[PDB]
């Protein structure tokens, strides 16, 4: 139950002027202030708006924020990649006796060059061998956009088992990465010649592979 | 308030 | 004017989650709303409610107004809030925020790091560490990546060092996976020159607070 609504999504090219709204009720923005904070990945919420319109100091003034009766709206002019972030609408709800949060827009910037993953499938360390397990790590770094498909097979055919696939995760610089565990026990990992981690984005696909013969 | 405060 | 979280990673359900909040750079008895702000997965954020510095008078959002507590140590510079019958509805990453100064120049709120809170009846595990040391499939073009993989623990979160965090450039630290055990994995990378292979030493802090334990690995290159 969200008092406070937003679009879930939004999108805006460098340079354009974009606005994220948030819409209320009677009870929180109608006669309320209204706060906007912004979130980056891994990161607590950075206020960015006070008393519907206040900047902090440090807020670029591309940030402009307005409200009236129960809406209110957050205006970025000359859109930033640097601003792909979540962005809260925040009130106070006399009717519910609470401080609420808006839910949440993602605002991505587009413009973003394609990047192709780097890709790097480490082979199980002889320790863990010793323990009677083999997990194969296959990490997939700094690409754009964030789908990724990623398939293992030994020899030749596809696994299905024993593999635990991360979603791709915004790193800081706003590219992506994930990672892919396959867990073995140390018998299968010396029944088969050679796994591979095959990793697939934009139509493209880069294929590492380890060989218990070589370790 | 600057950010969550009195109401 | 900083404020960082304590508390258990994991609690059981129906028992009480207990959390503490430090605060440096400024006082606790100041005129301000000390707010404790919950962010559950799926990002989605609840007030749980706030105290005032001078008075200590608190308000707690109806929703969770039995189960809540919220309260101040003078005597400590700290700030604690109890949620009792907690269930996996509580699951979240917790905040404290003070409101910040009512100034023309204000930096804003001030948030501390959040500690995530997993409610769950299985029980803490600390992660097994072991090396990825490099193929030379993985040392391509003079620069070589070497890691730690961090196995099989719960909950979140571990957080990993680099030569006691002397090493910070050119470390990748993945998010980490939940595996259908219901156990997390993770694996962090540091990429190198090959010529330091052979020279430098390379050691990963893995920390766990949850269960207590605390690992010091170091990597190292050796023919199969």
């Amino acid at each position: 139950q969200f008092v406070l609504t937003q679009p879930p999504s939004m999108s805006g090219a460098p340079g354009q002027r974009v606005t994220i709204s948030c819409t209320g009720t009677n009870s929180n923005i109608g006669v309320n202030y209204v706060q906007w904070y912004q979130q980056f990945p891994g990161t607590a919420p950075k206020l960015l708006i006070y008393e519907n319109y206040k900047r902090p100091s440090g807020i670029s003034d591309r940030f402009s924020g307005s409200q009236s009766g129960s809406s209110a709206s957050l205006t970025i002019t000359g859109l930033q990649s640097e601003d792909e972030a979540d962005y809260y609408c925040q009130s106070y709800d006399i009717s519910l006796g609470a401080h609420v949060f808006g839910s949440g827009t993602e605002l991505t910037v587009l413009g973003q060059p394609k990047a192709a993953p780097s890709v790097t499938l480490f082979p199980p360390s002889s320790e863990e061998l010793q323990a009677n397990k083999a997990t194969l790590v296959c990490l997939i770094s700094d690409f754009y956009p964030g789908a990724v498909e990623v398939a293992w097979k030994a020899d030749g055919s596809a696994v299905n088992a024993g593999v635990e696939t991360t979603k791709p995760s915004k790193q800081s610089n706003n590219k992506y990465a994930a990672s892919s565990y396959l867990s073995l026990t140390s018998d299968q990992w010396k029944s088969h010649k050679s796994y591979s981690c095959q990793v697939t984005h934009e139509g493209s696909t880069v294929e590492k592979t380890v060989a218990p013969a070589e370790c | 308030a600057v950010g969550i405060g009195a109401v | 004017v900083q404020l960082q979280e304590s508390g258990p990673g994991l609690v059981k359900p129906s028992e009480t989650l207990s959390l503490t909040c430090g605060v440096s750079g400024g006082s606790i008895s100041d005129a301000y709303y000390w707010s404790w702000i919950r962010q559950s997965p799926g990002k989605r954020l609840e007030w749980i409610g706030y105290i005032f510095g001078s008075n200590g008078g608190t308000r707690y959002n109806p929703s969770l107004r039995s189960r809540v507590s919220i309260s101040i140590d003078t005597s400590k510079n700290q700030l604690s809030l109890k949620l009792t019958s907690v269930t996996a509805a509580d699951t979240a990453v917790y905040y404290c925020v003070r409101e910040g100064v009512p100034t023309e120049a204000t930096t804003g709120d001030h948030w501390g790091q959040g500690v995530p809170v997993t409610v769950s009846s299985a029980s803490t595990k600390g992660p097994s560490v072991f090396p990825l040391a490099p193929s030379s499939r993985s040392t391509s073009e003079s620069t070589a990546a070497l890691g730690c993989l961090v196995k099989d623990y719960f909950p979140e979160p571990v957080t990993v060092s680099w030569n006691s965090g002397s090493l910070t450039s050119g470390v990748h630290t993945f998010p980490a996976v939940l595996q259908s055990s219901g156990l997390y994995s993770l694996s962090s990378v540091v990429t190198v020159p090959s010529s330091s292979l052979g020279t430098q030493t390379y050691v990963c802090n893995v920390n766990h607070k949850p269960s207590n334990t605390k690992v010091d690995k170091r990597v190292e290159i050796k023919t199969c």
